[PDB]
RNA sequence: AGGACCGAACCGACUAAUGUUGAAAAAUUAGCGGAUGACUUGUGGCUGGGGGUGAAAGGCCAAUCAAACCGGGAGAUAGCU
RNA sequence: GCUCGCCGGAAGACCAAGGGUUCCUGUCCAACGUUAAUCGGGGCAGGGUGAGUCGACCCCUAAGGCGAGGCCGAAAGGCGUAGUCGAUGGGAAACAGGUUAAUAUUCCUGUACUUGGUGUUACUGCGAAGGGGGGACGGAGAAGGCUAUGUUGGCCGGGCGACGGUUGUCCCGGUUUAAGCGUGUAGGCUGGUUUUCCAGGCAAAUCCGGAAAAUCAAGGCUGAGGCGUGAUGACGAGGCACUACGGUGCUGAAGCAACAAAUGCCCUGCUUCCAGGAAAAGCCUCUAAGCAUCAGGUAACAUCAAAUCGUACCCCAAACCGACACAGGUGGUCAGGUAGAGAAUACCAAGGCGCUUGAGAGAACUCGGGUGAAGGAACUAGGCAAAAUGGUGCCGUAACUUCGGGAGAAGGCACGCUGAUAUGUAGGUGAGGUCCCUCGCGGAUGGAGCUGAAAUCAGUCGAAGAUACCAGCUGGCUGCAACUGUUUAUUAAAAACACAGCACUGUGCAAACACGAAAGUGGACGUAUACGGUGUGACGCCUGCCCGGUGCCGGAAGGUUAAUU
């Protein structure tokens, strides 16, 4: 049947590539927590 | 002319339409149209505000002369117009300078007759004048609020407003509904009706129908569980209850009119 | 007009393969491996002066690097751009 | 002409058998309903949790819903095992 | 390699989305592959994606987003103006043939096209952030004209048949050619032209709109296809030379017609209906400020430029989404033959496959199927399941009905092949030839050739002629719900929800109401023949009594009564 991750490339990087994240502060609370537990990847967009 | 279908199939048997043969059959006039796109009663927070919207045919909006302010020039009725906007019909007429607008069609008005707006005017449908030059017991539509504001009430097919009373600045009006209310007298109103009179005797016929001038469908409050309506819950069909709406105010005769700015300009309830 | 220290810059290597040959005994035309960044028309120059020969079309495609294994460890080649330099018809660079 | 008719694609899901450590965390096979419409489908967009949306089943909101998920208050409290 | 089997509106082909080297070549078989493996989408190494014309990028906008100032908000922020982004839509230009192990509309050959810059020559009113035109738009239906494509014939090359016959009214194969450029055709739309005047187009306008004459009565815009050319070229069945047996090389016949024909093209057309059917730019054209023997523009001609990014491969799937090499899911395009109404179905073509454990045996029992004496629902909660019906034409068809239906009611008859009517009919298409004119892609006539149903009469085979596949069971009484729809994704599809219709009630517009500390937004660019809420639920005949209780509506004499004082 039709599961629910259907991919595309440009809705994920809209929802949750990085200057989507910059885009408020709260997505910038995002960016840094993952900085801060060091991430080698902060967001989806690479 | 009311025109019952026969029936040819479930669907069709109830339907009752209106046709009216003297409407163009063309395009409208295109420098005079405007896109309207759909909301689905949905405000700029997202939210439907207004229940059951959605849907229905693609329209173009047409730009009416609510204002009827082009004074001194006569105009004469080039064609008569289905509007899909609106209730009644409208009427493309090009002015002696050469400029066309759009006007509410009164009843009565068809191709080749003249009308004119202004002070200076003749008493004949059509015909905008300040309601300081309108006779006492004149029929009226397109009646404006405030002088210059443009047309605000009895625009729907078939109705009309009755000049009662003139007294110093102000003018005594019944509306469609029975209300008797005040207006300024240099507020401008236009002779005669508004045509298209037959648009009440209209039968959709089928739900279909209805889901093409983009009305979505009404469920009961009675119909569903309690925690999203007031009406709701029972084992089997139960009320128990006094009427209410979705949000809990009574909805069979409680009033809701709260306006203390206009309630000098209310003559009379509708009662 | 491309300065020479950019023109000195921008050729990276001949690339060797069977096509390449192929292509110089068949269209007299060479391949290159050029800089990431090179234009064809810094190419076409840079051949024309450092080689000393007439070009009249010049074709670029970026390769893209290859991922490979080296003791369990994930890697990557780094991608680069191939040059397919047709010269005037009577060079043999 | 038609929310007309029979019937493929397409959309759905009425019966039965199989399967139930499945080929499948909802399918297969034989039949079944709609099939120019209140149809169906691609792409993108908007509505966010006592909130949404709901032709209304407390349905659905990422295999989760009489209050999603993730982190935190947090070693909640547990006259109970 | 030879046979056999399977798919062939797919199990072939080509793409988008998604993936990202899985592509090709050499090598290796530890692990991976549900077995072995010399094989692999596995390991390792190397190679492989070539663009002015394809796409992105770019220009333009939709929904929507962001948003200088601004409005609003304890803060964080919210909304929004000018703007600026945002394709799933609008905007310039390339085709055929060849070629690699692996790319090709990108390389090569042949033949084309577009936009823009610079220059030179010749003529000249050029000029926008402003005006106008255009771009520019729905559903259904019907007809004609075409092509893609096919079939047959002519032509050309080859054949004379493993077993009776096969020099013919025989067998096999081929018989292809583009964009561009000229022609402007079947057909579609529109009356032209030249003047004068004007309350309109935010000012000006020579443009658009309006008005009045004169003049001719045909001019203009669009347009599939064909024809010519492109092409003395390319491709070509087959032959002949090597073969390193993978194929390379050379040559090269015919390359015509008729009929049939799309759901594709003319056609964004035409007819018709209501539910009345994007935007903005490119584009064409008006002028304002401003330049004015200059810039600018028109035409021609030469010359330069057209960057950058993608391009391999899979793509109804072993490479995407489902933990798997998973009977699941996944948008668009292409569309041969015989039969058939058909994209159903059966067998085939092109093409692609035999599904990554096999070998035996031929117990019970399970699963999927076939047949069955006599009986025929006796089974069972229940005809569950199965059996049955099933096509076309024609005859015929009841109660009841809202006059449409019911109805494919029910029921029945005919149906293959051969000959004749008729060496091939009705119909369709249509060459020659004759003639007419404003000479053409004209017109009138004329009919060779090609194609071609259906019916009647007579014969004839079989148990059986709608012979396979495919393909309604029918009727009688009654409950509920008017009907088509919708629903518990994953045990409920219903009598439940919705529905057209009906009633009550609120709402006078800065509407009621809803979302929001607010600003605002929806309702609505609507205005009581409108909008919101509530109940009922097509239609027909109807809808009785009670205002004590609770709610709402109205009233304001009297009692009681807050802050405050
Ligand atoms: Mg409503
Ligand atoms: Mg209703
Ligand atoms: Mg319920
Ligand atoms: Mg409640
Ligand atoms: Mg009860
Ligand atoms: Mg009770
Ligand atoms: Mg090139
Ligand atoms: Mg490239
Ligand atoms: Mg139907
Ligand atoms: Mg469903
Ligand atoms: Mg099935
Ligand atoms: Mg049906
Ligand atoms: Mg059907
Ligand atoms: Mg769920
Ligand atoms: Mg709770
Ligand atoms: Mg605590
Ligand atoms: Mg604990
Ligand atoms: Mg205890
Ligand atoms: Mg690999
Ligand atoms: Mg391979
Ligand atoms: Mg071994
Ligand atoms: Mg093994
Ligand atoms: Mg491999
Ligand atoms: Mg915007
Ligand atoms: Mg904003
Ligand atoms: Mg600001
Ligand atoms: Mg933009
Ligand atoms: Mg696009
Ligand atoms: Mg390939
Ligand atoms: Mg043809
Ligand atoms: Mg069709
Ligand atoms: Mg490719
Ligand atoms: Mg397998
Ligand atoms: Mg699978
Ligand atoms: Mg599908
Ligand atoms: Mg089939
Ligand atoms: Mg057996
Ligand atoms: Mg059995
Ligand atoms: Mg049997
Ligand atoms: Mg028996
Ligand atoms: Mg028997
Ligand atoms: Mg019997
Ligand atoms: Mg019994
Ligand atoms: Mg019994
Ligand atoms: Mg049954
Ligand atoms: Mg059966
Ligand atoms: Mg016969
Ligand atoms: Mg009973
Ligand atoms: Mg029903
Ligand atoms: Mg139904
Ligand atoms: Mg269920
Ligand atoms: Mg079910
Ligand atoms: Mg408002
Ligand atoms: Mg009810």
């Amino acid at each position: 049947m039709k599961r629910t991750f259907q991919p595309s490339v440009l809705k994920r990087n809209r929802s949750h590539g990085f200057r989507a994240r910059m885009a408020t502060k709260n997505g910038r609370q995002v960016l840094a927590r993952r900085r801060a537990k060091g991430r080698a990847r902060l967001t989806v967009s690479k | 002319a009311v025109v019952k279908c026969k029936p040819t199939s479930p669907g069709r048997r109830h339907v009752v339409k209106v046709v009216n043969p003297e409407l163009h059959k063309g395009k409208p006039f295109a420098p005079l149209l405007e896109k309207n796109s759909k909301s689905g009663g949905r405000n700029n927070n997202g939210r439907i505000t207004t229940r059951h919207i959605g849907g229905g045919h693609k329209q173009a909006y047409r730009i009416v002369d609510f204002k009827r302010n082009k004074d001194g020039i006569p105009a004469v009725v080039e064609r008569l117009e289905y509007d899909p906007n609106r209730s009644a019909n409208i009427a493309l007429v090009l002015y002696k300078d050469g400029e066309r607008r759009y006007i509410l069609a009164p009843k009565g008005l068809k191709a080749g007759d003249q009308i004119q707006s202004g002070v200076d005017a003749a008493i004949k449908p059509g015909n905008t004048l300040p309601m300081r030059n309108i006779p006492v017991g004149s029929t009226v539509h397109n009646v404006e609020m405030k002088p210059g504001k443009g047309g605000q009430l009895a625009r729907s097919a078939g109705t009309y407003v009755q000049i009662v009373a003139r007294d110093g600045a102000y003018v005594t009006l019944r509306l469609r509904s029975g209300e008797m209310r005040k207006v300024e007298a240099d507020c401008r109103a236009t002779l005669g009706e508004v045509g298209n009179a037959e648009h009440m005797l209209r039968v959709l016929g089928k739900a279909g129908a209805a889901r093409w001038r983009g009305v979505r469908p009404t469920v009961r409050g009675t119909a569903m569980n309690p925690v999203d309506h007031p009406h709701g819950g029972g084992e089997g069909r139960n009320f128990g209850k006094h009427p209410v709406t979705p949000w809990g105010v009574q909805t069979k005769g409680k009033k809701t009119r709260s306006n203390k700015r206009t309630d000098k300009f209310i003559v009379r309830r509708r009662s | 007009m491309i300065r020479e220290e950019r023109l000195l810059k921008v050729l990276r290597a001949p690339h060797v393969s069977e096509k390449a040959s192929t292509a110089m005994e068949k269209s007299n035309t060479i391949v290159l491996k050029v800089a990431k960044d090179a234009t064809k028309a810094e190419i076409k120059a840079a051949v024309q002066k450092l080689f000393e020969v007439e070009v009249e079309v010049v074709n670029t495609l970026v390769v893209k690097g290859k991922v490979k294994r080296h003791g369990q460890r994930i890697g990557r080649r780094s991608d680069w751009k191939k040059a397919y330099v047709t010269l005037k018809e009577g060079q043999n660079l």
